[PDB]
């Protein structure tokens, strides 16, 4: 990308990359006041109340439709805000408006990981955050299918 | 009861009388290597200045030296940078290595051999030293007796033989210069006179270090006739020739007497009153590529080339052909680069870089060339001030003399003085340079002004200028040529700033608002925020995206603008106070900011962390602060809580990151109001200063490791903004003056440590070199300015007043010229209260006295004459005694009053039989005298009316050849010596109460009753205790200066400590600052004393570390010298503690600082360099 | 050898200057201990510590390990 | 784990020949005396001697106790330098300004034999450039062969 130089010194040889400039920004960032009441509770809005650019266009594919995705943002893009209205777009279905209870038997939802430290992280965030329903998160250790129940 | 004096110099010695030409330090590229570098030395002073930029730049200067460079030369040795072979004053030799340690320059030590003993001594073999061009040996002389010759030789470590000896023992000796020579055996020439003769000869002498038997031997020996002045080398001739000038013509002989040229040198066709025989005095030779000229330059300037050609006709032989050159002002040494670039280290000031494309007229013309064909016949030719050969390039300003100078702007600190050989004025101020530029009328009464970078056009140079008045608030527009008019204007307005991008919140005292950029000049109010019930807000304070407003007295509130857009989310929870918040401060720089620091109006001040909040600190301060601001400082990193005071006391404290503490207190005293600090970002590498506004402003930036408050040219300013703009603006800065006037600056000159002084005011050279300079009595500082012609006696008056001159009468010129008139030495002196008059003293023995008449105001200045008056002596010097001329011819005293048709002695008195002239003389409130000799030391006296006559009263014990004297006080007397000395006399008391208890008349003749004792002194010495008292010797310090003028200032920038600034000859400037502790003299004394000795406490550690486990004893002083005994020298010194000393401290590594400190039981390094940087801040 | 010729409690817990219990605790360059009032007010007067007679500087910490070590929990 | 030991200590030294303190940590007034007590309770007489000095060391050798210590200093700011394996990357969120990948080579036990930093990997520790807070700008830094560059 251009800007990109390289400086010959003795021992090695540097190739600086400036840094990029932030995007055209448009459109409009996504309200939390505009979410179903049973899901504003996930999205604890005083340090946004809000949501980022990248979780922002992917509201109505995500939220609003249950076609197949594939997402590809940067590292420390917020995927687990991304991937939770995915969850809250699967909950709804299963969910009972009257009753502000859940269906809790009818459904699994899973969430793949590269490495099972990175498991870890998740697993808490899912289990901190959508704690107000109540929905039991879990790793998967299934060793001699032990823990089946 | 003593008199403890603390010394600095101010201004560095700018005569530089040493160079050398090669390549030191590789700086800043990797690989890189060109002799286009140069080191220049004057004494104690070294540089360092680089070119091949085009333009002499200076890299660095290197720690006080404390010692006399006799000589520099630089050795390139084969086989490797190059270092400058230094020997001095203390005997040694010293190789000296210019390297790069820590992170920055220093010049190390690897070699000093003993010789002799210390001093400046005629025996002792310095002050020529010339080494063999390609690096074989380095050789010394004396004058008279002895020459040594070291040979240098390179290995894992440089190593120098033992010397090799010659002595001649009567022969004193002049211009030593050396013979290049291509490997054969180092030979060298020298221009020998005897000393015990009956006739002056003076012979010039070849020898010939053989390396084969390993010592120096006389090959020729020629006598030539006694006019001979210098000798230079003729490279190749393919039994080296020698350039030999005389008076009015130069020879060239070879060694084994072959040869002998005579070439008569050309002249001038003027020859302007004074005609010396003229000479030769400089001289280099520069060869390429089969072309050999050599630039010999004469007493005038005058610069001639020279060429052997070889006479094709006769034989090959020599033909020698002097021509003429561009000339320039006199040049004691001359030097070029293997770039076109010349060098030239001019004698009496502002030293040149030329760059010559036209390499002179050619050796065909026999019109303007001499030959050697017939020595006898003259060329005359016409001096050219066109200067076509060379060109300029470059200069270097150096006072180099400076004869006398005055006092103007105590509180900034102005010296007003001339220039010599430009005869231009130089103001040379401490402050910092502010230069101003397109002031503009704005409405009255404004307060604080604000600056953003304008968020509606974005990528646009526009930007928002805030005023705001106490009812009104002013709004403007910026871009460049265009600065035009154009949101809450009906409310004051406590603080205004940027969020995030392209968003502005405007705190106003009963409400908040937020505004957003849309289209151009369209900004909307997204949301406006308010007190709960109605209320005042006392304080707000904001960061980038952080924001915290501070209400009438109970609680604080806190913003955050939300990431990913444009918004500001109020607490939720806000937390309470104690008392009333006075003003707040948090880091404007930086998108989140730790550490919010909370006033009072009790007096002292908390700090908040931003777990959360927690109050983590207190300082107890004084009276109420009136204002506040935090800054971080990228370099250190060290976060600056920067706190004005009401009352005028401004404050400034280090503070801990982590824990949130307050240390390093830094605390001044500017002016009397209160303070209100504002905040810029600046040069010179980046930096950033906060401006104090008061009586007056001060700027108090940081250079690396030290923090200099100063004050600024303009009176004051109410307050400042940073401002960028085209025309191309570094620096600039936009503000409103105390009158309520906008105005835009570029802030120019800061006073580092190092320079500290900032001057202000074709080849450029005046006829008139000046004399002296006055001050109006009555007007406080009004300068007036006389020269004198070099040439057929003539004298120019020229005045100023305020900042620039003035015009004479109606005419054009602004100066006067008085004809037949030459001032010896002149005063201003008022007879009557009205009227000011002029005195001079031409040295025809006639005493003239003019009058000064100021318009006022057209206005000019008119001078005219009204006596002439005859006297015995030269008069060296006047002064103003009560309504009176005090005037001191040679012996004697007289004292004059006005009256018409001349003026006429209404006193005289005889001096004492020791007293031959009297060099220079000050007066104590009408009451007393003093009276320097040229020989003799001092005396005082007593103003007996009813007598009318002065009677001695006290005399001196030793031998002082003063320059210059005055009265701190009226029992004491602070001098010079021509020899540099310096020292402060005081009256014992026995004397003082004496002279307390009578009344003068008594003391020449009538009853004073006298102890038994002093009595007998009287008779068992007549010649010593004649007066009969002594001053007893108070302070002597040894400044190689000769100080011209003292001035004695009751405060230096508000300071408290009276200090005395002197200047000196070669230039300078120092002070004398009284400590007025008894705890300070003693921790600066623990000081000098650790600092003093340091390269012998650094060598006993390795000495003994390599018994059991900074090589050379000179390692941390560089040269051999102990300190006290070359500041001692002529006497010892006494309660001077030496600052400039306890100044390297700063300059070491911190490795180094620790290890020194260590011999203190005493506070810690920190504490010291406290100590060390608190008189430059405080004191001065 | 002294030359003539040249569980420790350090802490009171009543104060010097209220000599009742720590509030609003404070810390000096010293191991000092004080109130938010008791160190204010010793300013108006005194330059130096009421105990050791060091400089202060007004220089004072929240103390908060103070009101620790005055708990039974400590930290 | 062991040339980070080895890195961080070779660091320190190369300070010792020109300069250490005020470039390789704060102030000494107040900070020192926070940083001393912090660094009594560490356990490996090795990092006792770095992280006196201002250099830290995070590696799974480390009990938790000290894993924890270090990142509280380095977080509250007491060290300029972290130096760590790619556990950090991982599993623990620590921010900061820069980030410098020292060497692309490990060992691949199923190959028997060494190979490149990956990139999942490569990708996962410059996720920790900048700190979000703070920093309008990251800043990565990779020091490996030439061939790597490509
Ligand atoms: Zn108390
Ligand atoms: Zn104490």
């Amino acid at each position: 990308p251009e800007g990109s130089f390289k400086r010959v010194k003795p021992q090695y040889d540097e190739i600086h990359i400036p840094a990029p400039s932030k995007p055209v920004i448009d459109y409009e960032l996504k309200e939390i006041t505009s979410l179903p009441d049973w899901c504003q509770e996930a999205f604890p809005s005083s340090e946004t109340t809000s949501l980022n650019p990248i979780q922002s266009k992917v509201f109505h594919a995500a939220f609003e439709g249950d076609s197949n995705m594939l997402i590809c943002a940067p590292t420390g893009s917020g995927k687990t805000n991304i991937a939770l209205l995915t969850v809250l777009k699967a909950l709804s279905h299963h969910y009972n408006p009257k009753t502000k209870k859940l269906n809790l038997s009818a459904f699994k939802i899973v969430y793949i990981a590269p490495l099972k430290a990175l498991v870890q992280e998740q697993v808490r965030e899912f289990q901190r955050r959508l704690a107000f329903l109540g929905i039991k998160v879990a790793e998967l250790t299934g060793d001699s299918r032990l823990s089946r129940k | 009861d003593e008199l403890y004096l603390y010394h600095l110099t101010l201004k560095k010695q700018t005569n530089f009388v040493h160079s050398c030409i090669g390549h030191f330090v590789d700086l800043e590229a990797g690989s890189k290597r060109e002799q286009s570098q140069l080191c220049v030395a004057t004494e104690t002073h070294l540089e360092l200045y680089d070119t091949a930029d085009g333009e002499l730049k200076l890299i660095a200067k290197f720690q006080n030296l404390f010692a006399t460079i006799t000589s520099m030369k630089s050795l390139d040795l084969p086989h490797w940078p190059t270092f400058l072979a230094l020997t001095s004053d203390s005997g040694n030799l010293s190789i000296v290595q210019i390297i790069m340690h820590a992170g920055a320059l220093r010049l190390k030590t690897l070699v000093n051999q003993p010789l002799t003993r210390t001093t400046l001594r005629r025996v002792s073999p310095i002050s020529y030293m010339e080494i063999d061009p390609n690096g074989r040996c380095i050789i010394l002389s004396s004058v008279e007796q002895n020459k040594l010759c070291f040979l240098v030789d390179y290995a894992q470590k440089l190593r120098i033989s033992s010397p090799l000896e010659i002595i001649r023992p009567h022969m004193v000796t002049l211009d030593m210069a050396v013979v290049d020579v291509n490997f054969n055996n180092p030979c060298f020439v020298t221009l020998e006179i005897d000393n015990a003769a009956t006739q002056l000869s003076v012979h010039l002498i070849f020898y010939v270090l053989e390396l084969g038997l390993n010592h120096i031997v006389k090959k020729a020996d020629y006598l030539v006739n006694p006019s001979a002045n210098f000798v230079l080398s003729l490279p190749d001739l393919s039994n080296p020739f020698v350039v030999i000038g005389f008076e009015n013509h130069i020879l060239v002989k070879d060694m084994n007497g072959f040869f002998s040229l005579k070439v008569e040198i050309p002249k001038r066709s003027i020859t302007n009153s004074r005609h010396k025989n003229v000479t030769i005095i400089s001289g280099i030779v520069q060869k390429l590529k089969n072309d050999f000229f050599v630039l010999l330059q004469s007493n005038h300037g005058d610069l001639f080339k020279l060429t052997v050609s070889p006479d094709t006709n006769d034989r090959n032989r020599p033909l020698v052909q002097l021509s003429y050159f561009d000339t320039i002002q006199n040049s004691h040494q001359l030097h070029i680069f293997k770039n076109g670039y010349l060098f030239a280290l001019s004698e009496m000031n502002n030293n040149f870089l030329f760059q010559f494309e036209k390499l002179g007229v050619e050796k065909n013309d026999f019109s303007n060339v001499l030959t050697s064909k017939d020595p006898n016949k003259s060329l005359v030719f016409e001096p050219s001030i066109k200067l076509q050969n060379l060109s300029i390039l470059s200069q270097q300003l150096n006072l180099n003399p400076s004869i006398k100078s005055q006092i103007v702007s105590d509180s900034p600190l102005s010296i007003a003085t001339k220039h010599f050989t430009n005869n231009k004025i130089i103001t040379l101020t401490n402050a910092v340079n502010y230069s101003n530029l397109i002031s503009t009328s704005l409405p009255p009464n404004a307060t604080k002004l604000w600056l953003i970078p304008d968020p509606a056009t974005t990528g646009d140079n526009n930007t928002l200028l805030f005023i705001t008045f106490p009812k009104k608030t002013m709004i403007l527009q910026i871009d460049n040529e265009s600065m035009e008019e154009l949101k809450l204007s009906q409310d004051t307005t406590i603080h205004t700033c940027l969020m995030g991008s392209h968003s502005i919140i405007q705190v106003c005292t009963a409400e908040l608002r937020h505004i957003v950029p849309t289209g151009k000049s369209r900004y909307s109010n997204k949301l406006t925020w308010v007190p709960p019930a109605g209320i005042r807000i006392v304080c707000a304070t904001s960061s980038k995206t952080q924001l915290i407003i501070s209400l009438s007295n109970y609680e604080l509130v806190y913003f955050k603008i939300d990431v990913s857009s444009d918004s500001l989310i109020e607490l939720t929870t806000h937390p309470e106070l104690d008392t009333m918040p006075s003003k707040v401060a948090i880091v404007q720089d930086t998108q989140h900011a730790d550490l919010l620091a909370i006033a009072d109006n009790e007096g002292m001040i908390k700090i908040m962390s931003l777990d959360f909040l927690t109050v983590i600190s207190l300082q107890l301060v004084s009276e109420k602060i009136s204002d506040m601001i935090m800054v971080r400082d990228s370099s250190i990193g060290q976060l600056n809580l920067h706190v004005g005071l009401e009352n005028g006391v401004y404050m400034k404290f280090h503070i801990g990151d982590v824990d949130g503490s307050f240390t390093d207190i830094k605390r001044r005293f500017l002016g009397l109001k209160p303070v209100s600090l504002s905040y810029l970002r600046e040069i010179s590498k980046w930096m950033s200063c906060v401006v104090c506004h008061s009586s007056s402003t001060w700027v108090s930036y940081t250079w690396k490791n030290v923090w200099t408050i100063r004050q600024l040219k303009d009176q004051n300013m109410l307050s400042c903004s940073k401002f960028v703009n085209a025309d191309v603006a570094i620096n600039g800065v936009c503000s409103i003056s105390s009158s309520g006037r906008l105005n835009i600056g570029r802030v120019s000159n800061f006073p580092t440590l190092d320079n500290w002084f900032h001057v202000h005011e074709m080849l450029q050279i005046s006829t008139f070199r000046p004399r002296t300079i006055l001050s109006f009595p009555n007007n406080p500082k009004s300068i007036l300015f006389i020269d004198n012609h070099s040439g057929k006696k003539q004298c120019r008056i020229s005045l100023q007043i305020d900042g620039e001159c003035l015009k004479f009468g109606s005419s054009d010129h602004l100066y006067k010229i008085l004809d037949d008139i030459d001032c010896v030495s002149a005063a201003i002196i008022d007879f009557t209260r009205q009227a000011d008059h002029l005195i001079i003293c031409a040295g025809d023995k006639r005493l003239l006295t003019y009058k000064i008449l100021v318009n006022k105001d057209k206005l000019s200045f008119d001078i005219e004459l009204l006596h002439q008056t005859e006297i015995i002596s030269p008069i060296h010097a006047m002064l103003k005694f009560k309504n009176f001329l005090l005037t001191a011819m040679g012996s004697t005293i007289v004292l004059y009053g006005l009256g018409k048709k001349q003026l006429l002695r209404r006193s005289v008195t005889q001096t004492p039989v020791s007293i031959t002239k009297i060099v220079s003389m000050h007066q104590w409130n009408y009451e007393r005298l003093a009276v320097g000799d040229i020989h003799e030391s001092v005396t005082l006296f007593i103003w007996d009316p009813a007598g009318n006559v002065f009677i001695p009263y006290v005399d001196d014990s030793v031998k002082r050849h003063v320059t210059v004297l005055k009265f701190l006080d009226e029992a004491t007397v602070i001098g010079a010596d021509r020899y540099g000395n310096a020292w402060t006399l005081r009256s014992p008391p026995e004397c003082e109460k004496i002279m307390s208890n009578h009344d003068p008349s008594e003391l020449s003749n009538g009853a004073i009753k006298y102890p038994l004792d002093v009595i007998t002194l009287q008779q068992k010495l007549p010649n010593t205790y004649d007066c009969k008292f002594k001053f007893q010797l108070l302070n002597h310090f040894f400044v190689n200066d000769i100080i011209t003028d003292f001035h004695i200032l009751d405060s230096l920038s508000n300071s408290d400590r009276p200090g005395c600034i002197y200047m000196g000859l070669q230039g300078t400037v120092g002070c004398f600052i009284p400590l007025l502790s008894k705890g300070n003299v003693f921790m600066m004394g623990n000081i000098e004393n650790i600092m003093a000795e340091a390269d012998d406490t650094f060598y006993l550690d390795y000495e003994s570390r390599k018994k059991n486990n900074i090589i050379c004893e000179g390692s941390c002083s560089i040269l051999g010298r102990d300190h006290q005994e070359y500041r001692s020298y002529y006497a010892p010194v006494r309660k001077v503690i030496d600052g400039d000393l306890c100044e390297n401290f700063l300059r070491l590594s911190l490795n180094e600082q620790e290890f020194l400190a260590k011999n203190l039981k005493s506070v810690q390094v920190e504490d010291i360099i406290q100590t060390i940087n608190e008189v430059r801040t405080n004191y001065m | 050898l002294n030359q003539e010729w040249n569980d420790l409690e350090k802490i009171p817990f009543k104060c010097t200057l209220c000599k009742e219990d720590y509030k609003s605790p404070v810390v000096t360059n010293c191991g000092h201990y004080f109130c938010g009032s008791c160190f204010a007010k010793d300013m108006k007067k005194g330059t130096k510590c009421f105990i050791c007679h060091k400089e202060t500087h007004g220089s004072a910490k929240v103390a908060s390990d103070l009101q620790k070590m005055l708990n039974k929990r400590k930290s | 784990r062991k040339e980070t030991s080895r890195t961080a200590t070779w660091l320190k030294n190369k300070f010792a020949e020109e300069n250490i303190t005020h470039k390789l940590t704060k102030n000494d007034a107040g900070s020192k005396q926070i940083l001393k007590t912090e660094a009594a309770n560490v356990l490996d007489p090795s990092l006792r001697k770095l992280i006196e000095s201002g250099i830290g060391t995070h590696h799974a050798g480390l009990t938790r106790s000290d894993r924890s210590l270090s990142e509280d200093l380095f977080a509250d700011g007491l060290l300029q330098v972290l130096v760590c394996t790619a556990t950090l990357a991982w599993g623990v969120n620590l921010p900061a300004h820069t980030v410098i990948i020292k060497g692309t080579d490990v060992y691949s036990p199923e190959k028997g034999s060494w190979e490149q930093l990956s990139p999942q990997d490569v990708l996962q520790m410059l996720g920790r450039a900048g700190r979000p807070r703070y920093d309008t700008f990251g800043e990565g830094i990779i020091i490996t062969d030439q061939s790597n560059v490509q």
